[PDB]
């Protein structure tokens, strides 16, 4: 009369927590770990231009002229009008065509010896006071061409530490971008870019490099303190949240671990080869590089569509063991007055060359922190029934026993009494 | 929403719809491939707009 | 003689717990939704000069010699003394004013024609590869002057979308700043500006610009790539926190929605029209702009009476549905000695005039998130009873069934005892 | 039978709620504040330089050629060859030892004459409009030589504050960092620096500044607008976290209240005074700062051994009062063509000095908020009976009265029964 | 608190006191008309500082 | 793990074992007094790699 009326009491609290439980509803944890060690975060870094001016030759200007955007369809120089008399020189000397003989040719060959060496680039490089070298820099391919990578991690050189703040303590690049060598601009272009500098991204060791969408820039003549924070994040698998969290072969077709960045290039790789048979040099895999001339039926267009259907063509989700660097900029002018003349003296370069391209990084963790953000699971199955009773110990009292020994009740109801 | 992409398996967005195949949209001197997650249909001729997993082979 | 000792155990724990429900008490969450559509953010953008030079004419010099700080209060060129001789001819020549017949004058006329017209500021605006043109910019007026707005929502255009992150994919507008058409400085005043370059604000749609004390700055001769990731914020209603979560018609004199930067506005019109019956030309109403005689009795010292209050002297709060928008800045030097000679014969400008007067803007969106931080209330009304049982369940174990039945034991002694 | 196959199933159940206590697990909170009143947070600013060169003498040649990184440790001009003529007529003259008699030699007395005065270094300090002056700045001593600090709060001065925001509500000094005095850097060492800035560390009034480690830099020829958003730090004690929370005397050797830079400091003055009872004169204390000849022998090794051991030698941990500063940048070009024969006249100095040597840093609160982040313990021992109490009450239905009559039932067993 | 501004109910912060109102405090060649939040009365001529809602009419 | 430094009683970080002293390690044309906390001995002398509390006296 009264206990079928305090029941629905219960079975309505009842219900909205056993629907509480499926809206699967998460708080995130915010921590500071003082840690002691700390790995050393993958710095690449292009420069903004793809093929220096002086060492492209006869055929490479036969081949690639159009691809090259210097030359005419027809094999001329087009625009040649108004731009220098040095660059026009050398221009149409190394356009003449005159019975030039063509010769093999091949574009991942050409991307290796006209883009930018890193010997002639960088002047210094240090790491907490010892002298780096050269050939600690994986050479990679992307999109804007040759570009360079400290602590790469692969190719059997181990991944290096850090162990403490401040800025004397990360590297120090002494870099020299070369804007004398640069592509002439007289003619115009969709693709045409004024500027002169370098781009670079500071990312973890498994994610191949992405400086197109990614990547801040650093202006020359400047030397830009670059602090970092590393933080962790640890999101969580569906129905709760998104992970491609099965790891033994998801998507790795030409890597091995997973990444969002990782994703879009095996996308594009995988796209591409279903079309004309294709890959740019900066697409991995195992079907051929192609020709130049096979690049403007096919190879253009199939990817020029991908950066106009306002889309992202190919979708994926983000792992969940992202470690992201979060930067904070500074800026200091250089090439002081009282250190003009050591500069040019020292490197055997003009005055004026000096405040023009000389660029100094310096990348550091600030404090030796650890900034994690994780996901955690707000109402599990062990809190169900653990909050399942706080009513019924309080609107009816009954325990689960006295249900669990109303099992015993009935066997006195239905063998007994009937 | 599972359907593939040139031989992988990809859930899609929860926001986004039924995905689709195209061997068309030719927009250049080229007929393109197509396959993906999307979530507007315009079935002329090829672009096989269904709404169940997997669907894309 | 034990069941009174354990009601008072009872006793206290309840009363801390019903009193901290009556601290409200919250908890605050952060996701990062994988969002696929995103509206873009609306840019403004203001040039540091208030009026240009060579667009005053003799009769605005008559009227408000001593508001554009050039002029004596007895009508003449002041400290016109070792500053330039190009600026100081045609200086005096347009202050003669010798039989110089006054004009009818009006403030909103004078900056419509003397500030700084976008079609001559602008070259080449861009928005994800298709060409952005000049009459996308409305038009708004705050206190540095003139100023434009991308992306703005009203007049009947609709918001802007993107859908896709990377540095393409978002505005590249190649500005230019005019430093030969700024003001002359051979003065000194308290409101002095010696610098050159543009404030951009990056807001939401409904507040309205507020250049004064939001914006960032960009320099001229360097292409600033301006990343951004959306936040959005709920705050809660008191006693929990604060809102003006009433938005029927809460304090919209002028606008249509709140927000903390338009509550500013508001007040400060609202304020100098219970002064002077005035109101400047940014400041939005249906009283008449003043003239510029009036301006310097009553306008001008009833609003510096607001900067040296020392407080606050409008206060309000902010509301909850606030997003912000998070930014990181980084810089790539524009004027290439490759790129150099093409741009000043494309604009038709000299060299020098190049790498002073050019400005690249680049804003886009990162990674497709939303970063999303809410408060909940933590200590909830059915809470309360759930955890107010927790304790009668061990302590005494009684139930209040045991207390509903307890009605139920006070027929026998009322009724039948007494 | 049956009572005990349940009780394991709550023994389970209520030692894994006893160890998750043992986890000390602790979610974090973070508000927004709208406070009323902030105190300004105190800016130090060092130059990039150490010493100035025209105001060195004879016997600091004589007494510290080889610290000031000049001299040949036989006494002579070393690489004076291909660097200037003003400065190599200078430097002979000043370095001739023709009979120069020595003199008694003090360090701190040579930081003090040969730094950087700030009554030619600044130019114009301010304060919300009201003039600020050159007698506020409390001189510091840090590794970059003789640092000044606005807003101490030490000697007698008490704390500023300010209560708008906006960027004409705080500091705006347009410094001068005088690129002409720097050292001659002919010569070739491993503390090289070639650039020309000021380095600028925001901290509480607390912590001692520590520019070598913290600090971002500003280029010369750019004001750049500083925001800052003042964040608040609540750390837990452990076990749940790290704390020094014994503020009665912890480590306070030389200072007054702990931070986790003025650790690092009172560790490297207790270490050097244990090795050869030096310090230098940025180490605060009581023993000499001893002779130049003695730095050679002791002081400079004892303090290379420690920025060699790649490992923090002295730890500590941080205290949880922490008040850090998040700060982001933006530049605005300096010296217009419109402004350059002003400054030029006004200060007294040539055209291209100017567009050098000015630097306008610009300091101010943002929104007057308050970003507090602290730690909470999330399973304290008054949770733990409460929750240890819904399982008992579901499982057996049994309530810590029916263990506590239990007693009651034990007198029936012991004596009566036996 | 709660008291107005020119026509508008506005929350005060809740550190603040009392609010007031003023038709002086001149500070020029002129006569002001103040009135909003406040958290130190100055009363000497008119201004008002009663600690009571909407009290500045 | 709480051992000394020069005279003040500090812990260490809980990543980090045993502590030690050393009135050693040249490194250069001096002699060296090191004492903190650390991660690996090299007992060879007078690293007093002991692992117990206020070891270092
Ligand atoms: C992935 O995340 C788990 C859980 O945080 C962690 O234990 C594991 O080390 C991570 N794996 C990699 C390869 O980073
Ligand atoms: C230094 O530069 C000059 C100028 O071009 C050149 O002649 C000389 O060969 C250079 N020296 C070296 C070692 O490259
Ligand atoms: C205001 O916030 C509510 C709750 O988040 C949301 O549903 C609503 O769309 C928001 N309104 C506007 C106009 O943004
Ligand atoms: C280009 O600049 C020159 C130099 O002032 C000027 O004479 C000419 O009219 C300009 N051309 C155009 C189309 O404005
Ligand atoms: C230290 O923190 C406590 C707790 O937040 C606070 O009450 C106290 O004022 C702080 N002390 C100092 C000196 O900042
Ligand atoms: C101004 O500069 C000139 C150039 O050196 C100098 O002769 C003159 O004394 C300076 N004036 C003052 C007041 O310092």
């Amino acid at each position: 009369l009264c206990f079928l009326g305090s029941l629905a009491v219960l079975l309505c609290v009842c219900t909205e927590r056993v629907q509480y439980y499926f809206h699967y509803h998460h708080v995130t944890k915010l921590d500071e770990v003082a840690a002691s060690q700390l790995t050393f975060p993958a710095v690449t870094l292009c420069n903004l231009n793809e093929f220096r001016f002086s060492q492209v030759s006869k055929n490479d200007l036969y081949h690639a002229g159009e691809l090259l955007a210097l030359l005419n369809n027809r094999y001329e120089i087009p625009d040649t009008q108004m731009a220098d008399e040095k660059q026009l020189e050398i221009l149409q000397d190394k356009a003449n065509f005159r019975s030039f003989k063509p010769k093999p040719f091949n574009m991942r060959e050409f991307y290796d010896r006209a883009g930018h060496d890193i010997r002639d680039m960088l002047l210094s490089c240090h790491f907490r006071g010892e002298v780096c070298s050269a050939e600690d820099f994986k050479v990679v391919f992307t999109r804007y061409g040759k570009c360079y990578t400290f602590n790469s991690g692969r190719d059997g050189r181990p991944r290096l530490k850090t162990m403490k703040g401040g800025t004397g303590n990360g590297l120090e690049i002494m870099l020299d971008i070369q804007q004398d060598e640069y592509l002439p601009v007289w003619g115009e272009t969709d693709e045409t870019s004024f500027e002169a500098g370098i781009k670079v991204q500071i990312h973890s060791q498994d994610e191949p490099p992405f400086i197109d969408q990614l990547g801040f820039g650093v202006a020359p003549g400047f030397q830009t303190f670059v602090a970092c924070q590393e933080q962790r994040l640890i999101y969580l698998p569906p129905p709760w949240g998104t992970c491609k969290a099965v790891t033994m072969d998801s998507d790795l077709d030409f890597f091995d671990s997973y990444s969002i960045t990782a994703c879009r290039i095996d996308c594009e790789t995988r796209y591409l080869v279903e079309n004309c048979n294709c890959r740019m040099v900066h697409m991995p895999g195992d079907a051929p590089y192609c020709t130049p001339e096979q690049y403007k039926e096919c190879a253009d267009p199939a990817l020029d569509f991908l950066v106009e259907k306002d889309q992202e063509y190919c979708v994926c989700e983000m792992p969940c063991n992202l470690t992201r660097y979060g930067k904070e900029l500074s800026m200091v002018k250089i090439p002081s007055k009282a250190s003009a003349k050591y500069l040019a003296k020292k490197f055997n370069k003009s005055e004026q060359y000096i405040g023009e391209n000389i660029l100094v990084l310096d990348i550091f963790f600030e404090v030796l922190n650890y900034e994690t953000i994780e996901q955690k699971k707000a109402y599990e199955i062990a809190g169900l029934l653990g909050d399942i009773g706080g009513q019924m110990g309080l609107f009816i009292g009954a325990s689960i026993l006295t249900v669990l020994e109303l099992f015993d009740y009935a066997y006195e109801v239905i063998k007994h009494k009937l | 929403l599972k359907c593939y992409q040139h031989g992988k398996v990809v859930t899609c967005h929860r926001d986004m719809k039924f995905c689709y195949h195209n061997t068309g949209m030719p927009f250049r001197n080229l007929k393109l491939i197509l396959q993906g997650c999307s979530s507007s249909c315009s079935e002329t001729e090829n672009n096989k707009c269904c709404s169940t997993d997997r669907c894309n082979k």
